[PDB]
This record gives structure tokens, sequence and C-alpha cells, in this order.
């Protein structure tokens, strides 16, 4: 009801690290495929937790 | 092959994870069936298999 928003910027991403933090129930992307996020992550990035 | 349950969902023609990415890879335009059976009663061991 009071979800958190973290702003991600001025970084180099690297999304393979996200497979180390936890096993996932779901990892569903819209407009981009899971396999290509290392590139194509751009503009405002926000993590809704 | 024998795979663990949390990676069975990684066997789709296109998907990510350590199995989909590094151990068994299917073509994305593949025709066929991936048929799964629970073998806990046969493959598991008390000391570990």
């Amino acid at each position: 009801y009071a979800w958190n928003r973290t702003r991600i910027s001025n970084c180099v991403a690297d999304y393979s690290v996200l497979y180390n933090f936890a096993p996932f129930f779901a990892f569903k992307c819209y407009g981009v495929s899971p396999t290509k996020l290392n590139d194509l992550c751009f503009t405002n990035v926000y993590a809704d937790s | 092959f024998v795979i663990k349950g949390n990676e069975v969902s990684q066997i789709a023609p296109g998907q990510t994870g350590n199995i989909a990415d590094y151990n068994y890879k299917l073509p994305d335009d593949f025709t066929g069936c991936v048929i799964a059976w629970n073998s806990n009663k046969l493959d598991s061991k008390h000391s570990g298999n």
C-alpha cells in the first residue's frame, strides 16, 4: 500500500548479479527480453519494492 | 536427465537461468515435448546423491 521506489542512475547495471541474490518465482519482462537487459537499460530506472 | 524442481521451469525453449544458459539449451523454434516425472523416491539418498 506504501510501496518503495528506488531511483537507479549513473551506473553500469549488469543484470546477471540478479540471479545470485535469490531464486525467483517469476521474472517477466515487457518490451524487452530477459536475456538482453545487460544492454538496453536506459533512461529513468526505478525499482518498485 | 535429472534436474532439480526449481529449475524445471528453466527448460523452456527460451528462458534464463543456470540450466537454460549453461547446461541444456533448446532451440527457440524447437518442436517436441519436455516430459517431467517426480523421481524423489528413486534418486534421493539420506547421505545425498
